[PDB]
């Protein structure tokens, strides 16, 4: 029963939600190895934990930059939520801490790299390939939404492939716990639902829209709405017109028509039967949802690895100092972190 | 082709999040 697992899952989440773990490690417990990517106010590095020899992904945020970009509440959201959740297809926090200048979030390291890198290289996925990944996103969103969490940044850039070829959703900078509607203009242009673009209050339905964009991009090799500038893209999103490649199966087209539905009363995930509309759709008929959660299904692509701490599935970025001021920055703003 | 238009576009790389 999906109902029973989710009931326990919520009991587990609330306890950590109301009493967040805090200051569970320190910088010099970690050997910094390599940068796996960059963000506006920080970055993510491969590091090794000296005590265990375990490798981890460490998100390093510059407190001053966080404040400048008005991402204080959002970053508190990220840490508070990540420390509380636990699901196979999410990178949850193993440790978090802060020092004078930076915030730090340590999560399980995914050696396979981003879906983005592989999708772009190979061009496009087969429908079974794309269905294997979609199922894991369907289940994660089921989990998150039951906890009153909206994710708000689904894209291949945020999906890491693990050693078994399964996905981990990562980067929760825009994730929020909200009952009812919210108004923040956030996310990535290609993946924004029309509600967001038209400055309406919206809810978790925007995640199901973004699932529709992902599945399309995975199966097509490009997104359903693209252009050179964001404003050309929003023009296309609101218009309510998507063209599917001729190789798209009839079942896939029908699924996507129902995910990429501007009409909220008609959009799958947002209806009275919730996620089952998606789960019991014909395109997923072959999917064994339990086997997928248990990781019993054979992944259509297993990443190349040569020992632990291997980074050949990630791009090269310029390595930069982590400087720790002798003076505490932004102590009040990040007191609860 | 749509593929060719995509590949020729300025948005085949890592896409950044928006804000206000
Ligand atoms: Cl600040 C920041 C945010 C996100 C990343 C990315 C990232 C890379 C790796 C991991 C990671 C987590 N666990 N294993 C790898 C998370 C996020 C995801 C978005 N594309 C660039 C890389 C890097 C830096």
């Amino acid at each position: 029963s999906v109902k029973e697992f989710l009931a326990k899952a919520k009991e587990d989440f609330l306890k950590k939600w109301e009493n967040p773990a805090q200051n569970t490690a320190h910088l010099d417990q970690f050997e910094r190895i390599k940068t796996l990517g960059t963000g506006s106010f920080g970055r993510v590095m491969l590091v090794k934990h000296m005590e265990t020899g375990n490798h981890y992904a460490m998100k390093i945020l510059d407190k001053q930059k966080v404040v400048k970009l008005k991402q204080i509440e959002h970053t508190l959201n990220e840490k508070r939520i990540l420390q509380a959740v636990n699901f196979p297809f999410l990178t949850k926090l193993e440790f978090s801490f802060k020092d004078n200048s930076n915030l730090y979030m340590v999560m399980e390291y995914a050696p396979g790299g981003e879906m983005f890198s592989h999708l772009r290289r190979i061009g496009r996925f087969s429908e079974p390939h794309a269905r294997f990944y979609a199922a894991q996103i369907v289940l994660t969103f089921e989990y998150l939404h039951s906890l009153d969490l909206i994710y708000r940044d689904l894209k291949p850039e945020n999906l890491m492939i693990d050693q078994q070829g399964y996905i981990k959703v990562t980067d929760f900078g825009f994730a929020k716990r909200v009952k009812g509607r919210t108004w923040t203009l956030c996310g990535t242009p290609e993946y924004l639902a029309p509600e967001i673009i038209l400055s309406k209050g919206y809810n978790k339905a925007v995640d199901w829209w973004a699932l529709g964009v992902l599945i399309y991009e995975m199966a097509a090799g490009y997104p359903p709405f693209f252009a050179d500038q964001p404003i050309q893209i929003y023009e296309k999103i609101v218009s309510g017109k998507v063209r599917f490649p001729s190789h798209f199966s009839s079942d896939l087209k029908d699924l996507l028509r129902n995910l990429l539905q501007v009409d909220l009363t008609k959009r799958f995930g947002n209806l009275k039967n919730g996620v089952n509309d998606i789960k019991n759709h014909k395109w997923f008929a072959t999917t064994d949802w339990i086997a997928i959660y248990q990781r019993k299904v054979e992944a259509p692509f297993i990443p190349k690895f040569k020992g632990p701490g291997d980074t050949s599935n990630f791009d090269d970025y310029e390595e930069e100092e982590i400087r720790v001021s002798i003076n505490e920055k932004c102590g009040k703003e990040f007191s609860e972190f | 082709t749509t593929y060719a238009d995509f590949i020729a576009s300025g948005r085949t790389g890592r896409r950044n999040a928006i804000h206000d």
